[PDB]
C-alpha cells in the first residue's frame, strides 16, 4: 500500500492546490497523470485532426509546474479552436502574468475577448500585443489610429493584418473586413484558420453562399476545425435547409465531445451553450416527440 | 404596490418617457432607471419633482459594455413591469440588416440579465425594428425555459395613434376615439382597418391615400430631421399610455382592451401578427378576431402577411458567427 | 382661443416643456413652436398625436442671428401668451462674466421682436439669471413702452417645488401642498418659510440642514452629472405648470394665488421680488404681504434684500449700454 | 359664462339633478331653480356647499298657477339653457290616460312663458311623454313667431344607458362605451342596433332576449317599487349628462356626437326621430344618416315609425285643439 | 376589493348619498344597500346606469321593526366600510330630548347587529346627534368585546364646508380649500380657527358675525323650509366625500389629514373632540395637536369643552332603558 | 329526566337540569305562599317543577310568566307565555302580560297584536303601555298616576309608573316616593335596576354600585349558583357593571368581569 499510496495522494493534493491557486477547474478524469511527463504527446498528436484528447494531454502536462509558457499557450489555442471559449479566457489571463513574452499571448487574447462580448478588454490586449514588439515599437479611436499608423510598414506581417481584421470584426464593418481577409489569406494559403476568420466576416455579411466556399476545402487542411463545421451548421440553418442543419449540428455535438467525455465528465464547461444551437432548431420542424424534453 | 423599471433611459427615448410615467404613475409606487451613461444624472435630476408618495431608484454601469453586468442584476429584483426601450441612433447611411445586426444583440443582452431573478414580470419591446426584435425576445426567453406567451407585449400603438389623427382630420366635426389596426409594425406589414369605425366614411381614392400614409410616416420624421434623429417623443407617449394600461389592470382597477403584438395562439397563420386583444390582471386573457373586411382591405392583407413571413424567419435564427 | 407660443424649443428645457404643454392644453388652443435650428423636425415630430383641437405650427429662423428676423415676426402675430426659453445652449461659459452677457443679446432679440407685434402678451421669463433678466426685461419693455406691472412675470416654482419634496421625505404622512419660499432665484437669496405650516415642525438643528439644502441644491446636479448640463426636465416641468396656471387664469376658469418673481410696487422697498400674488383675468390683480416671521428669517431677509439690490444694480448698470 | 335653468326642480326628477350639476358645471356657471313650492328651501340647502365660483339664484311662484307667472319671467333673463321637467303623478292610485293632457297643458304654458323673453336658447325637454310633447313645443314656438329646429333637443340617452349596461353585463370581461338607439322614446318605438359596435356578437336567441329586455323595462321598475312611482334616479343622471354635454358644446370646448330626438329636416319620411347628431358652437351643425341596418332587425323600424306617425299626429291634433 | 355598505338606503339622505357615491367609486366596488322600506326600488333604479364594473347588492327586512333583522346578518358579510345613515330626520316641534330618545335605540340596534358580522370594518356615523351617539356606538362596540379606538370616526365636515364657503365669499378673488374647526357639532361646541389660514383676515367685528352664522345654520335652513324637513342634501354630500376619503386611505393610495370626531388618547382631558387626524392602511395613526390658539378662540374653546363635558355625560352614561 | 327532555323538545321553554326540589306532588300552595315572603327565585323553580310534568295551563304557566317578568330577565317570559297563550286563547291575563314583555326590548307590532288579543276576549294601564310604545312620556304619566289611587295594593301596578319617570328623563318621584315598593313582597329586581339607572343619570353616586351588587346578590340567592343549564339568558347587569367600573372612578376592575 505504501509503495503507491503517495502516487495518488500527492497527485490529488497538488491537483486541488492548482485548483485553488488561480483558476481552471481541472477535469477530474485525466487517465494521463501517470504517463504525461513526456509532454511531446501534443506534438505527436493533433497533426491529423482528432484535436480533442490532445487538449486533455496538455491539461495533464500543465497540471505540473505553471511557469511554462508553452503549457499555458497550447491549452488556450486548442480550446479556442475547439469552440469551448470559456476557460480559455481565464487560462490565458493566468498566462498573462508570466511576463509579456510569448507573443502568442495577447494575439489570441484579442480574439478571446471579442468571442462573446468583451469589447473593452480586447483593445487593451491588442495594444499590449502591439507594444510587445520592438521592430516597429517606435479608446477605440486611438487603438485603431495606432494600427493605421503602420499599414505599409512591415508589408507582409501576417499577424498584424490578422489583428487588424479581428479589430475590424468588432466594429460591425464586415464589408471592408471581408476584402481585408480576402487579400490577407492569399499571402499564406497554408493555414486554414485565416480562411476560417474569413468565412465569419462573410457569414455576418449575409452572404453565406460565398462563406461556405471559404470553409469547405479549408476543412481538407485539417478535419478537426469544430468552428468551421459550426459555421456550416449555422449557414445551413440560414439557408432554411433545416434537415441538413440538424444533421450538421448533431455531427458537431458528436465530434466536439468525441472522446472520453462520457467517461471523463467534469463541470460541463458551459457546453450547454453549444447545445443551445440544437435548441429552437426543431422549433422550425416542431419535432414534438423530442423538443425541449431531452434537455438532460 | 408596483415597481416599474426603465432600461433604455436617458438616450433619446428615456428622460421623456420617465417624466411622462412619473406624472401619471399611481400613488404609492416606485420608479427605477438604468443606463451605462447618465444614470447618476436624470435620476437625481427628477428627485426635485415632489409627487408625494413616489420614490426613484437608479443603477449605473461601466462605460465598456460587459455581458451580464453585476450592477444591473441588483435593481432588477423586485420589479413587476419591464420596458426594454434601449436603441441606437440613426446615422445617415444605416442600410438594412446591418443596423438590425446591431440592434438585435444588445436586446438579447438586455433580456439575459433580467431573466434569472424575476421570471414573472410583464415585458415590453420598443426597439426599432419591432417586427423582428420580438421573435428574438421570444427565443431568448425560451432558452432559459421560463416563457409565457400571455406577456410579450410589443409597442405598435404609435400606429394606432397615427391612424386616428388622420381619419379625424378629414372627417372633421366627427371624431372617433380609436381605430383598429391589425398586422405588424413596419412598412407593408400594417393594415389599418378603417371600416369598423363608427361614421359615414370618406370616398375610396381618399381612403387609399390616408391608408398608405399611415404606412410611410416614420420616413417623414427622419427626413424632416435633416438626416438625423428619429421619433422619440411620439414613441414615448405610446409607451407610457400602454404601460399604464398594464399596471392598472394588474392591480384590479380596469380591464382594458388593446391591440398588441402578441404571438397568435393558433389564429390566422403568421404567428406574430397584430390583432385586437383585451388586457387583464394576468396579461392577455382573450384574443378578438380581425372581423369582417371588404375587398380592398384583403388585397393588402394577403400580401402583407407574406412580408411578415420573411421577417419572422429572419428573426428567430440569430447566431452571427460564434467564433 | 388662447395661443401659446414657445420661443426656443431646442434644448432639454425646450422640446420637453413643449411636449408637456401639449396633450394637456385646453381644447381649441394653438401651439406655435419656434427655434433657430431644428424647428421643422420637432414640429413634424409632434404632428402625430391624437390631440384634436390644436393646430400646431412652426416657422424656423435663419442660422445667422440677425436681429428682428422676419421669420419670427409672422409666427408671433395673434399670440396671447409668450414663454421665453432660449439662451445659452448648455452653459460652457467660465463664469458670470459672459453668461450675463451672452444671454443678454438673445433676451434683447426674443423680447423686442415679440413685443413689437404683440403688446398685450404677458411674457414669462425662464432663463437662468432670473434675478438679473427680469429687471432687464422690464427695461426692454419700457424702451418702446408698453410696460405694465401686471404683465411681466418670472417662473419661481423650481425652488418651491424643490423645497416641498424635501419635507415630505423627513416627515411621515403629513403631505403639504406647497411651501411659501421667498427671496430671488439664486444661491443664498432663497429662503424657505416654515412657520406658516400646520403640524409639528421639527427642531431648528435639523431644519437648518434642510434650509441649507435648498440654497445649495443646484450644485449637486452638476456634481453628479460631471459638468454636462444641469436642471433640464425639472425647469421644463415647472415652467409648463406655471404657463398652464397663467393660461387658466387668462381663460377666467380659475383665480389662484401663487409665488412669482414680480415687480412689487410699494410694500417692500425693492422693486422686483418674490411676493405672493393672486391671478385674475387681467394679469395680476391684488398683491399680498409676506406675513409674520420668527427670529431666524430676519437676518436671512436682511441679507437677501442686499443681494437682490446688488443684482438689480448690476442689471441696471448693464442696461442702456447697447440701446 | 352660462346660465343653466333647472326650472321644475324641488319636486321629482329635480333636486338630484341640481345636486349633480352643482359639482359638475364649469367654474363661473350660475344655476337657477324654479318650482311652485319648496324652491326657497332647496335654494338655501344648495348654498352652503364648497367650490366657490358658482352663484345660485332662485325664485318662486304663486300657488294658483297663474299662467304666465310674473315671478317666473324674473328668473328668465340671461338664461341660455333650459331643462323643462314639470313631472308630477298627482293621481297615482287612479291610473288613467289624462296624465298626457295634464303634462301637455303644463308644458305648453311653461315653454310659452320661457320663450316669450329668451328666444335664442336651447331646449332640453325631459317631460314624459317626450314623443308628443316635443311637437307641441315646436307648435308653440311656431305660434310665438320664432322657431329654430337646431335647438329643440329631446333627451333620449336613458335608452342608450339601459342598452349599454345590459350589453356589458353578459359579455363579462369585455366592456363597451356607447350603443346606438334609433326611434322614439316609448315602449314599442325603441329598437337597439347591435350591429355598429366592435367585437364578436352572441347568438340570436340571447340577442332577442336582450332586445326585449331593453324594449320593456318601465313596467318592471314600477312593479319593483311597489307600484309607488317610476324611476327618478337614472332619469336625473341622464338629464345631467345630456345638459352637461350641451353646455360644454355651447361654450365651444367640445363637439361630441350624441343620439337625439330632433327634426329630420326632410332626411326621413317622419320629420322626427332619434338620429346621430354632432353638436356645435351654435347648436346642431350636421345631421348624419342611420347607416347600415341588418335586414333581420329592419322590419322593427317599420312598425316603430308607424307608431311614431300616430303619436306625432295626436300631438299636433291636441295642440291645434286648444290654440 | 372594497365593499361600502350604506345603512338606511331609502329616505331623503340615503338615496342622494348613494347616487353621488356610485359615480366616482374605484373600479371593482361592490356597493350594498339596506332599508326597511323601499330598497328594492332604489336598487332597481340604480341598476340601469352605465359605467359597468360595479356590482350593486341590496337587502330589505320586514316592515315591522324587528331587532337584529336577518337581512343584516345576510348582507353584512365581507364588508369594509359601514356608513350608518339612519334615524328620523323629520323632527317635529318636539325638543331635542325626544330626538335623542328615538335615535339612541335605532343606533344601538343597528351597531349591535352590524358589529357581530364584520368587526374589522370602519364605521361612518351620520346621525344628527353625533356628539351623543358616538359614545353610544363606543358602548355598543365595547360590550360585545371588540372595539378599536382608531376605527370610530364621526362626520363633521359640514361645519368646515360652511365655514370655508362663508369666508371664500368675503375675501373675493382669494380662495381657500379648507378651514380648520375644533370642538364638537351640536349647538355651540363649534369653534372655527380662522387665524391658521393664509391671507389677511377681515375685521374683528365681522369675525364675530361669521362665527355666529357658522354656529347657527340648521335653524336657518329649517326656517327657510318652513319646518317641512331639514338639510337632506348637504349632509348627503359631505358624507360621500368623507366616505371616499376613508376608502381611498384604506386602499392605501392616499394619506390625507381630516378633522373628525375621534377618541383622544391623552392630549385633551375630554375623551372626545374634533381634532386633526391622519388615516392609513389600518386606521387612525398620528393624532395631531391643535397648535397655536388666540385668546378669544381659547375662551370659546374652553366654553365648548365645558359644554361637551355635559354632552358626553348625557351620552356615555345613558346605559339602557327598561320598564 | 326523560320527561324533561321530552318537554324541552316539544316546548321551547328552557329547563334547568339542576332540580333541587323535583318531586313535590303539590307545588302550588308553597310556591304561591313563599313568594309572599320574598325571593320568588325559588318560586319560579317551583312552578317550572310542575310545568315540566303538566303542560296544562291551570294558571301554572301564567304565574310562571308573571314571576319571570317580575325578575329582570324578560326574554324567557315571551316564549314561556306563548305556550300558555296558544293552549288557552281565552284568558286575558296571558295576553296582557305578553304585551309588556314584548314591548320591553323592542317589539312594537307584537305588543299591538297582544293588546288586541287581550281586548277581544271581553264581551263588555293599557293606555300607559300603549303610550310606552310611542314617546309621549310627558302625557303618559297621567293614566299610571290615576291607576295608583284605584288599587294601592300591588307594587307592580305603580312599578311600571316608576320606570315611566326613569326612561323619559327627570329621575324624580320614583327616586323618593315609590322606591319603597319592596316593603310588600320584596323581589322587585326591576326596582333596583331602575333606581341604579336613575342614580347614574343624576350624578356619580358610588353607592349605586353597592346597590346593584346587592340586587345581583339577592337575584343570585340560594339554588341560583347551579350550573350552566342554558341560563346565559340572565346576562343583563353582567354587562352593565363592566360599564360603570370602566368609566366612573375605578377603571381597574375590568378583569373581574369573566
Amino acid at each position: 500500500v505504501e509503495e503507491w499510496v503517495r502516487e495518488y495522494a500527492e497527485a490529488q493534493e497538488q491537483l486541488q492546490r492548482v485548483q485553488n491557486e488561480t483558476n481552471y477547474p481541472f477535469e477530474p478524469n485525466n487517465p494521463y497523470m501517470y504517463h504525461d511527463k513526456p509532454m511531446e504527446e501534443g506534438i505527436a498528436m493533433l497533426q491529423l485532426a482528432n484535436m480533442a484528447e490532445a487538449a486533455l494531454a496538455f491539461e495533464a502536462v500543465c497540471q505540473k509546474e505553471p511557469e511554462n509558457v508553452e503549457a499555458w499557450r497550447r491549452l488556450g489555442t486548442t480550446q479556442a479552436e475547439n469552440e469551448k471559449d470559456c476557460l480559455a479566457i481565464i487560462a490565458l489571463n493566468h498566462a498573462r502574468m508570466l511576463d509579456p513574452k510569448d507573443i502568442a499571448v495577447h494575439a489570441a487574447l484579442a480574439v478571446s475577448h471579442t468571442n462573446e462580448h468583451n469589447v473593452g478588454a480586447a483593445l487593451q490586449s491588442l495594444r499590449s500585443w502591439l507594444l510587445s514588439q520592438p521592430q516597429y515599437e517606435h479608446e477605440y479611436r486611438d487603438c485603431c489610429t495606432l494600427l493605421y499608423a503602420a499599414v505599409e510598414m512591415n508589408p507582409n506581417d501576417p499577424q498584424l493584418h490578422a489583428s487588424l481584421g479581428v479589430l475590424h470584426n468588432l466594429s460591425h464593418r464586415f464589408d471592408e473586413a471581408a476584402k481585408n481577409f480576402r487579400r490577407a489569406v492569399e499571402l499564406r494559403p497554408d493555414d486554414a484558420h485565416m480562411w476560417n476568420k474569413l468565412g465569419a466576416t462573410l457569414a455576418n455579411g449575409n452572404r453565406p453562399q460565398e462563406a461556405l466556399e471559404a470553409y469547405n476545402r479549408a476543412l481538407d487542411i485539417n478535419p478537426g476545425y469544430v468552428r468551421v463545421m459550426y459555421n456550416m451548421a449555422v449557414s445551413y440553418s440560414n439557408m432554411a435547409q433545416y434537415p441538413l442543419a440538424a444533421k450538421h449540428i448533431t455531427r458537431a455535438i458528436a465530434l466536439q465531445a468525441g472522446g472520453t467525455n462520457p467517461q471523463g465528465e467534469g463541470s460541463r464547461i458551459a457546453t450547454r451553450g453549444l447545445w443551445d444551437l440544437l435548441r429552437m432548431t426543431l422549433n422550425l420542424m416542431d419535432r414534438s416527440d423530442l423538443v425541449e424534453a431531452s434537455w438532460q | 404596490m408596483v415597481n416599474v423599471a426603465v432600461i433604455g433611459a436617458a438616450g433619446g427615448i428615456g428622460q421623456s418617457l420617465s417624466l411622462l410615467l412619473l406624472r401619471e404613475l399611481p400613488f404609492g409606487s416606485t420608479l427605477s432607471l438604468y443606463d451605462v451613461v447618465g444614470a447618476p444624472g436624470v435620476a437625481a435630476d427628477l428627485s426635485h419633482i415632489d409627487r408625494a408618495g413616489i420614490t426613484v431608484k437608479h443603477a449605473a454601469g461601466k462605460l465598456p459594455p460587459v455581458p451580464r453586468d453585476p450592477a444591473l442584476t441588483e435593481l432588477a429584483e423586485g420589479v413587476d413591469v419591464f420596458v426594454i426601450v434601449a436603441g441606437v441612433p440613426r446615422k445617415p447611411g444605416m442600410t438594412r440588416d446591418d443596423l438590425f445586426n446591431v440592434n438585435a444583440g444588445i436586446v438579447m443582452d438586455l433580456v439575459l440579465t433580467c431573466a434569472s431573478v424575476s421570471p414573472n414580470a410583464c415585458f415590453c419591446i420598443v426597439t426599432n425594428p419591432v417586427n423582428s426584435t420580438t421573435p428574438i425576445a421570444a427565443q431568448t426567453l425560451r432558452k432559459i425555459g421560463v416563457y409565457n406567451k400571455n406577456k410579450l407585449l410589443g409597442v405598435s400603438l404609435l400606429d394606432g395613434l397615427r391612424a386616428t389623427r388622420f381619419i379625424n382630420n378629414a372627417r372633421h366635426p366627427l371624431v372617433v376615439p380609436y381605430v383598429p389596426v391589425v398586422g405588424g409594425h413596419s412598412d407593408v406589414t400594417i393594415v389599418p382597418l378603417y371600416s369598423q369605425i363608427p361614421g359615414p366614411l370618406p370616398d375610396e381614392s381618399t381612403l387609399k391615400e390616408i391608408r398608405k400614409r399611415v404606412q410611410v410616416a416614420g420616413t417623414e420624421v427622419v427626413k424632416a430631421k435633416a438626416g438625423r434623429g428619429s421619433a422619440t417623443l411620439s414613441m414615448a407617449e405610446a409607451g407610457a399610455r400602454f404601460t399604464m394600461h398594464v399596471v392598472k389592470a394588474l392591480m384590479g382597477l380596469d380591464t382594458p382592451m388593446v391591440y398588441a403584438y402578441v404571438d397568435t395562439d393558433g389564429e390566422h397563420e403568421c404567428p406574430f401578427l397584430a390583432m385586437p386583444v383585451v388586457l387583464g390582471k394576468n396579461g392577455i386573457e382573450r384574443r378578438l378576431p380581425i372581423g369582417p373586411i371588404t375587398t380592398v382591405e384583403k388585397e393588402m392583407l394577403e400580401e402583407a402577411v407574406g412580408v411578415v413571413k420573411k421577417n419572422i424567419a429572419k428573426g428567430e435564427t440569430f447566431a452571427r458567427s460564434k467564433l
